[PDB]
């Protein structure tokens, strides 16, 4: 009688599959904590495992076990073929899932940097008119360079923060939005700015690269 | 994430973003609890309308705490009631 | 009946192929961001997948 042995094997397969799912889910959660999006192949594997619904075949086998008192009672023997096929399908599907899951080594990938990077949102007061003027120059302006000036400590950096966070809501054709603080020095700390631009452009930052060569490379990169 | 960060004994104003802690807003569910000896420090961190003054213990609580810092040899000569001794 | 089983296998194949295409496209976009032109063999593979 291969049905009882195969069902015991199926139970062992459920336990092993649950263990593998727990391990892979733990690693995927670890990768997500690092802000890395889960690998799409691992997502497909998890979707297949979640849909295995072995409890349905288990409950059907329980219902058959309700009637599994005599083997000579061939009244219920027709259901054996259905069980005898679904059990094997579940078993080999579970074993395939096991083999695929055990071999996974990469569980996440760094997503492409967003178009707009959120910046602190301080409660503003009466910035709507200034925002409207800045947006008007930003959209209808025939000149690509826009300058904003005011007295020390008078809403400037805050204006930039609010404008940056508002670019998220509106639709636009600008691929990358970069926020650079040249305020950190009067000596033009070029390395810091190049690091910020490279980080916001998903470029591989290099330490030994000469400054002029990196400047040329970033000029070529931002020109596209 | 919805984070509860318990800043302990802040003594000067410091920018939460510079160290790396995002300032929670009404749109977010995170709460940030901070303690300090100075009302000015609490006000500078935009906590002016959720400020709690740590009141000192009452007489009964003071006495109950004081007994716990005594040995049984000495506690036996202080704890008893009914009879009054200096 | 192998038709239903084969169609279910085809569905699993579509899902796996979409995952692989997403991964390869992500890596190709990463290479393009570095101003590196996509490898022609990967371009041929992407063209075949897009024409499926
Ligand atoms: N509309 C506003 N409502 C509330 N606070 C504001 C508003 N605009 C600016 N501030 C406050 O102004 C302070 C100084 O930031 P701000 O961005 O205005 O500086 P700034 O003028 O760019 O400074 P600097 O010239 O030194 O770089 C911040 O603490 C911010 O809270």
């Amino acid at each position: 009688l291969h049905l009882k042995s195969n069902w015991s094997d199926l139970d062992k397969a459920k336990k092993l599959l649950l263990a593998v799912e727990t391990t892979v889910r733990a690693r995927v959660t670890a990768e997500v904590d690092k802000l890395n999006i889960c690998d799409p192949q691992v997502q497909v594997w998890l979707r297949r495992v979640e849909e295995l619904q072995l409890d349905a075949i288990d409950e059907d086998y329980s219902q058959l076990r309700k009637y599994s008192c005599l083997g000579q009672c061939t009244i219920h023997a027709h259901r054996r073929a259905s069980i005898g096929r679904r059990v094997l399908e579940a078993l080999d599907e579970a074993n395939k899932l096991i083999e695929e899951g055990r071999r996974f080594k990469k569980f996440g990938f760094k997503p492409l940097p967003k178009i707009v990077d959120p910046l602190p949102q301080i409660k503003t007061f009466g910035l709507e008119t200034m925002l409207s003027q800045l947006y008007d120059l930003f959209e209808k302006g025939d000149s690509n360079i826009i300058g904003v000036w005011g007295q020390g400590g008078v809403g400037k950096t805050t204006l930039l923060h609010v404008f940056n966070n508002d670019l998220e809501k509106k639709a636009h054709d600008y691929q990358v939005v970069i926020f650079i603080e040249v305020s950190n020095s009067e000596a033009l700390n070029t390395v810091e700015i190049q690091q910020t631009i490279s980080e916001r452009l998903n470029l591989p930052w290099n330490d030994a690269e000469p400054i002029a060569k990196r400047a040329r490379f970033l000029i070529k990169a931002l020109g596209r | 994430k919805r984070f509860v960060i318990l800043l302990d004994d802040v003594r000067k104003k410091f920018c939460l973003e510079d160290v790396g802690i995002p300032t929670p807003d009404i749109n977010s569910q995170s709460k940030l609890i901070l303690t300090s000896r100075y009302r000015e420090v609490c006000f500078q961190m935009n906590a002016q309308r959720s400020l709690i003054e740590m009141q000192i213990l009452g007489n009964d609580a003071s006495w109950e705490l004081f007994l716990s810092k005594l040995s049984t040899e000495t506690s036996a000569a202080v704890e008893p009631l009914g009879s009054q001794s200096a």
